[PDB]
């Protein structure tokens, strides 16, 4: 199967630069042109750049022309996107995509998150939420930047989970996650949610223990 | 610069029905018109290209048509797994552009939320903070109001709400409401209540606890 894995996303100061990479697998890289597309918080999609399969050509939209540069290394099956002179306006989720045949973007990367702001990294505070079935939860408060991922019991608990979109609370993000289980499971067994905030290399496990 | 306009913005359709989304191009496109499907947490996926060809892997359920300026995507039968963001795209010429995006929501029977209220954990209290959390899970329709009451009196400040996208299994919604207070405020009152008032039952579902 065609696969495009991205990496390099992060928070950068306005004016700073950032290099995003996309690793292709599952096809003859050099036989296909490639593109980068971004999606701003307003959920709108915006084409950012494309490069020929050989790399003999590359063009961009006026919004980034002169600041962004697309590159590819067919020898290492990688696509790149160098961003310089970054602006707050550039904060978005960035995706790489393959161009087919006619020609269309049939395959996309998982997306890299880029945040351009003067705010510095702030790790989260993780608090356990303890009260037929039972619902437990985790409060992930005051962090920056997005995102964070949450897991329950290292990923074992995968169903009956609800992780809510983060919300800005005074320059800082907060979100919570809930998991519903049969009374049989809790408190009999131990339930712990796993919170990870890459930006701050933070990694914590909070156990859900009953009170009193 | 060609401009694409999709309509409607949001579309709610019962299971089995036909889904019709439209997109109008401000200029010719000759037939460089494609449609993409984007589900939460995922990158956009190619649905239809050249306005009528389904992407390799796309089920027969989908199909697009039209010509000239405007085209449209048609899903039939609409299934539980269809709620998402749908966008049309123009590749006729640089810069490539996307429609504003249209959200497809499935329609189902009303469903009352399962409500759970959580007191501030001891950890947060030790640091001078007090967040009271309330989850309203698996309800429908999406519009629902949450009201917090402290010692019987409604609280307005310090409330952050967050809704999840529609469930792709039971087609329900879930929501989180957080009332953040200061430890000192928290210690001054005893009863805390979370109230969910809908429309499919103007009789509230309540949940509360006593600090003591």
């Amino acid at each position: 199967e065609v696969h495009l894995v991205e990496s390099g996303g992060d928070l950068v100061k306005p004016g700073g630069s950032l290099k995003l990479s996309c690793a292709a697998s599952g096809f003859t890289f050099s036989h296909y042109g490639m593109s980068w597309v971004r999606q701003t918080p307003d959920k709108r999609l915006e084409w950012v750049a494309t490069i020929g399969s050989r790399g003999t050509y590359t063009h961009y939209p006026d919004s980034v022309k002169g600041r962004f540069t697309i590159s590819r290394d067919n020898d290492k099956n990688a696509l790149y996107l160098q961003m310089n002179s970054l602006k707050s306006e550039d904060t978005a989720m960035y995706y790489c995509a393959r161009r087919s045949e006619y020609s269309a973007m049939d395959y996309w990367g998982q997306g890299a998150s880029v945040t351009v702001s003067s705010a510095k990294t702030t790790p989260p505070s993780v608090y356990p939420l303890a009260p037929s079935m039972v619902t437990l939860g985790c409060l992930v408060k005051g962090y920056f930047p997005e995102p964070v991922t949450v897991t329950w019991n290292s990923g074992s608990l995968s169903s009956g989970v609800h992780t809510f979109p983060a919300v800005l609370q005074s320059d800082l993000y907060t979100l919570s996650s809930s998991v519903t289980v049969p009374s049989s499971t809790w408190p009999s067994e131990t339930v712990t949610c796993n919170v990870a905030h890459p930006a701050s290399s933070t990694k914590v496990d909070k156990k859900i223990v009953p009170r009193d | 610069d060609i401009v694409l306009t999709q309509s409607p913005a949001s579309l709610a359709v019962s299971l089995g029905q036909r889904a019709t989304i439209s997109c109008r191009a401000s200029e010719s496109v000759d037939s460089f018109m494609n449609w993409f499907q984007q589900k939460p947490g995922q990158p956009p996926k190619l649905l239809i290209y050249a306005i009528s060809n389904r992407g390799s892997g796309v089920p027969a359920r989908f199909s697009g048509s039209g010509s000239g300026t405007d085209f449209s995507l048609n899903i039939h039968p609409v299934e539980e797994d269809d709620p998402a963001m749908y966008f049309c795209q123009q590749t006729k010429e640089v810069p490539w552009t996307f429609g504003g995006g249209t959200k497809l929501e499935i329609k189902r029977a009303d469903a009352a939320p399962t409500v759970s209220i959580f007191p501030p954990s001891s950890e947060q209290l030790t640091s001078g903070g007090a967040s009271v959390v309330c989850f309203l899970n698996n309800f429908y329709p999406k519009d629902i109001n949450v009201k917090w009451k402290i010692d019987g009196s409604e609280r307005q400040n310090g409330v952050l709400n967050s809704w999840t996208d529609q469930d792709s299994k039971d087609s329900t919604y879930s929501m989180s409401s957080t009332l953040t207070l200061t430890k000192d405020e928290y210690e001054r009152h005893n009863s805390y209540t979370c109230e969910a008032t809908h429309k499919t039952s103007t009789s509230p579902i309540v949940k509360s606890f006593n600090r003591n």
